[PDB]
């Protein structure tokens, strides 16, 4: 006494992964009660089908598509550019070596280290379904603050731990995960030498989470041209744009833009 | 062509968690390709049904059911009684105390044991608790020498460490654990100069893992009366069983068997070592009589040739002087 | 913040019908606050788009499809074939003509039946039309004792009525409707001067505006696709829901045509077979030739069953048919009579 279910109602859906990793794509009503005589299961990408960045999976047909115009997708990751407060997750622990206010002061473009001589310690608990890496730019224009980033592993045991000195501009580091929940730290500790610039980080991009991601619209002010692009390209000065634009439409004459 | 499947094809099977916690009860052909008109996928629990122990969770209606005889469920957990070779998933790290490398947890048997020498033997592991639970563990302090920790990091491995010493029976030791990635940890320092006395762990059990198992086999040796045990009961002695075994089937005369054991031994024939001499108390005249006896645990059959009897014995032997302090009486019952 | 919905979160979905009857096309998220950037919203078709009968409205591109095979769509229509009860919304009002209030339009099984007995018995429908369609019902009129009247009383209530009576076939009826709530009536009174009028598959046409694809019923068939109607399976096959074709049976299991499972053959009885005599011999003698009923649904093989009787020996005929003349008796032309043994 049901409706057969057209190609709008049931929505594809993957069931729980087994001990070997076979998964089945079962077609499913989007609410309960609705359908009959659904699509039947067929096997499914097992367990482990990920993405890259600027595609998502599509399950009509399990393959990744290359996204559209104007969406970026992250693929298999993560990225913390946001930094107008702590984001969620980072704990920005402060240790004496009292020192409770020093600690990582999130600024609206990149997060600053502390200037006094106590332990801030930006930890990140991060769960990894895939082997992958942590990508981000750190500016250390001084070198009396030490600036540590070290990996710990799924068992907690510790895991190239010192940074170099980032002259001439913001640099670029990464290092490579585990499978296991491995939990980053950044710390900071100033030698006391009375006289310093704090640490900068920004783009904190950490592959390998959460296995497949979904595309998003483009952030306000920034544009993407082709389908495929892990990143929206920051419109260029005295041009503005919105969420979703292909293009970065011309600003007025009395007016400027950053 | 395909044609509809009977009810000994298609199996119910859960579909992915999302975020809000709804899952679907999708029924799943075992093989791909045989039959159309299934049934139609219907509301699943919450993403946290976790039976019981003792329990396994019904497809056809999402309720705990009490399991079989003969057949354990270890419920939302796992055990660890298991200790012929370090168990999957436990690191048995050992490092310098600052080479002291060859000392480690070393897998005795039943038990599991620590390091005599001065060297640190963590005994690791690193599971992930989709719910909170508990580990208990019995372990053995025979002696104060070798000091044992045991703390619990937890998911951002951010960590009452130090244990109670143990008299006479094994004790039983619990904590509290988180929804983390808790990795659980088992230290022994050997501060002591001069020697020494391992430290003993077994029973490791660790609930709250998986939300859901399933039910188990009994091992050979282990008999389960009642549905819905977390457990199987050990076999007694001279008892023999089975894998699914709901009753402990007796032995034969001349075969021996231990506590929980797979399958009956032969009796050997009586040697002189299994009895041991022995003295009772003195009777009325003052001459005691000497009665030996068999030992408490005697494996031997009387029957088989090439074996000793139990030696004729009490003749009544006049006793020495009383013990110091007790002067005896006519019956020569010596009282204090 | 949100996500941008792939083709698997976002559904189409027409806004309300404005007076002028355009309707726009908008992208709709299948549970509130999932995903942003929808597909923006199109012209759709002017609040008039009906579907044919076998095809569903295919909202990615505004078309009727032809629908899937072994499903059925009915079209922009509704059908009663099933009276095991009263079907929702029809009201058998049974009042004296002037108790036979207990003597009504009983759902006597696959079709409806009339009161024998001096009543009026109505049986009323009222169903809004939303577009200009026509009622199809196939009515059975058994005997002129009791009188068939169907009229449909139009939007104001304003109202050839009786209908003619049937011989042989059920025969098929239709009269057409137009846009307004159109209120069928199925009355029927005897005159007591029975037999009952049985009405079966009213098809009325016009009401939705457009229907969904539906899987056919067990014992039911569609082969190729778009099918207004699906088709029976026929006798000694069975079949289930959404079935393309019927299953063959077991030769121990009988089913009857359009049967949801398979029954398992009965041994044969006595009952079963049935004597008969078959014609005469050249010397003038008749064998006579038991056989079985062709609904055949028993087994031999099975114990207790009486095999066909061994017949056939030869038995003399008795005198031949009067103005007949022999053995094969030929028609005597006219102007000559014959008692069977000469004319
Ligand atoms: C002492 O520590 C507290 C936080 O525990 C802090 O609020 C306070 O400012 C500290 N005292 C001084 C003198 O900095
Ligand atoms: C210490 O050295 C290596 C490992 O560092 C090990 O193979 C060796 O056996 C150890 N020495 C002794 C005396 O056990
Ligand atoms: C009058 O009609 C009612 C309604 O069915 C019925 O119950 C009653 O028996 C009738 N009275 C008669 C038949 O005398
Ligand atoms: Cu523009
Ligand atoms: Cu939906
Ligand atoms: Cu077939």
């Amino acid at each position: 006494e049901l409706h057969a279910c057209k190609e709008s109602e049931y929505h594809f859906e993957y069931t729980a992964c087994d001990s070997t990793g076979s998964r089945w794509r079962v077609a499913v009503p989007h609410s309960p009660g609705l359908c009959t005589s659904l699509p039947d299961p067929v096997k499914g990408t097992e367990c482990s089908f990920s993405c890259n960045a600027g595609e998502f999976l599509d399950m009509k047909d399990q393959s990744c598509k290359p996204c559209a115009e104007g969406r970026y997708s992250l693929g298999t990751g993560i990225r913390f550019d946001e930094w107008d407060e702590l984001p969620h997750g980072f704990a920005s622990l402060s240790a004496n070596l009292n020192c409770t206010s020093s600690k990582w002061v999130p600024r609206g473009d990149y997060i600053a280290s502390n200037t006094d001589e106590c332990t801030a310690t930006l930890m990140y608990a991060v769960n990894l379904k895939q082997s992958g890496t942590v990508n981000f730019e750190y500016y250390y224009p001084d070198s009396s603050i030490i600036f540590e980033f070290f990996v710990q592993n799924d068992q907690c045991q510790p895991s190239s731990r010192w940074m170099k000195t980032t002259e001439k501009g913001w640099e670029f580091h990464s290092v490579e995960l585990n499978r296991g929940n491995n939990v980053l730290y950044w710390r900071t500790t100033a030698f006391s030498v009375w006289s310093s610039k704090p640490v900068l980080v920004r783009n904190i991009a950490i592959t390998g989470v959460a296995y497949t991601s979904e595309c998003f619209p483009c952030k306000p002010g920034t544009y993407a041209a082709k389908q495929g692009s892990p990143f929206c390209k920051l419109c260029p000065a005295n041009y503005y744009s919105n969420k979703g634009e292909t293009s970065c439409h011309p600003c007025d004459a009395d007016k400027y833009s950053e | 062509e395909l044609h509809a499947c009977k009810e000994s094809e298609y199996h119910f099977e859960y579909t992915a968690c999302d975020s809000t916690g709804s899952r679907w009860r999708v029924a799943v052909p075992h093989s791909p390709g045989l039959c159309t008109s299934l049934p139609d996928p219907v509301k699943g629990t919450e993403c946290s049904f976790s039976c019981n122990a003792g329990e396994f969770l019904d497809m056809k209606d999402q309720s705990c059911k009490p399991c079989a005889e003969g057949r354990y469920s270890l419920g939302t957990g796992i055990r660890f009684d298991e200790w012929d070779e370090l168990p999957h998933g436990f690191a048995s790290l050992s490092a310098n105390l600052e080479n002291c490398t060859s000392s480690k947890w070393v897998p005795r048997g039943d038990y599991i044991a620590s390091n005599t020498d001065e060297c640190t033997a963590t005994l690791m592991y690193a599971v992930n608790l989709k719910q909170s639970g508990t580990v208990n563990f019995e372990y053995y302090y025979p002696d104060s020498s070798i000091i044992f920790e045991f703390f619990v990091q937890n998911d951002q491995c951010q960590p009452s460490r130090w244990m109670k010493t143990t008299e006479k029976g094994w004790e039983f030791h619990s904590v509290e654990l988180n929804r983390g990635n808790n990795v659980l940890y088992w230290r022994t320092t050997a501060f002591s100069v001069w020697s020494s006395k391992p430290v003993l762990v077994r029973n490791i059990a660790i609930t709250g893992v998986a939300y859901t198992s399933e039910c188990f086999p009994c091992k050979p040796g282990t008999y389960a009366a009642k549905q819905g045990s977390p457990f199987c009961k050990l076999c007694p002695a001279n008892y023999y069983s089975n894998k699914g075994e709901t009753s402990c089937h007796p032995c034969d005369a001349d075969k021996y068997s231990e506590k929980g054991s797979s399958t009956c031994k032969v009796r050997p024939a009586c040697t002189d070592k299994d009895y041991f001499y022995t003295h009772t108390a003195c009777d009325a005249q003052g001459e005691t009589q000497l009665m030996y006896k068999w030992a408490i645990p005697k494996i031997c059959g009387e029957d088989l040739e090439g074996a000793v009897k139990l030696p004729a014995s009490g003749v009544k032997t006049r006793c020495p002087p009383c013990n110091p302090g007790f002067f005896k009486t006519d019956n020569s019952t010596c009282e204090p | 913040e949100l996500h941008a919905c792939k083709e698997s979160e976002y559904h189409f979905e027409y806004t309300a019908c404005d007076s002028t009857g355009s309707r726009w096309r908008v992208a709709v998220p299948h549970s509130p606050g999932l995903c942003t950037s929808l597909p923006d919203p199109v012209k759709g078709t002017e609040c008039s788009f009906s579907c044919n009968a076998g095809e569903f409205l295919d909202m990615k591109d505004q078309s009727c499809k032809p629908c899937a095979e072994g499903r059925y769509s009915l079209g922009t229509g509704i059908r009663f074939d099933e009276w095991d009860e009263l079907p929702h919304g029809f009201a058998s009002l049974s009042a004296n003509l002037e108790n036979c209030t207990s003597s009504k339009w009983v759902p006597r099984g696959d079709y409806i039946a009339s009161n024998t007995d001096e009543c009026t018995a109505t049986l009323m429908y009222a169903v809004n039309l939303k577009q200009s369609g026509t009622v199809n019902f196939e009515y059975y009129y058994p005997d002129s004792s009791i009188i068939f009247e169907f009229f449909v009383q139009n939007d104001q209530c304003q109202p050839s009525r009786w209908m003619k009576t049937t011989e042989k076939g059920w025969e098929f009826h239709s009269v057409e409707l137009n846009r307004g709530n159109n209120v069928l009536y199925w009355r029927t009174t005897a005159f007591s001067v029975s037999k009952p009028v049985l009405v079966r598959n009213i098809a009325i046409t016009g009401v939705a505006y457009t229907s969904e694809c539906f899987p056919c019923k067990p014992g039911t068939y569609a082969a190729k696709q778009g099918s207004p109607f699906c088709k029976l399976c026929p006798a000694n096959y069975y079949s289930n829901k959404g079935e393309t074709s019927c299953h063959p049976c077991d030769a121990d299991k009988y089913s009857e045509k359009g049967s949801s499972t398979c029954k398992v053959r009965p041994a044969c009885t006595d009952k079963d077979y049935f004597y008969t005599h078959t014609a005469c011999d050249a010397q003038g003698e008749t064998q006579l030739m038991y056989k079985w009923a062709i609904p055949k649904i028993c087994g031999e093989d099975l114990e207790g069953a009486v095999k066909l009787p061994a017949s056939g020996v030869k038995t003399r005929c008795p005198p031949c048919n009067p103005g007949f003349f022999k053995s094969t008796c030929e028609p005597c032309p006219y102007g000559s009579y014959s008692n069977g043994s000469d004319c």
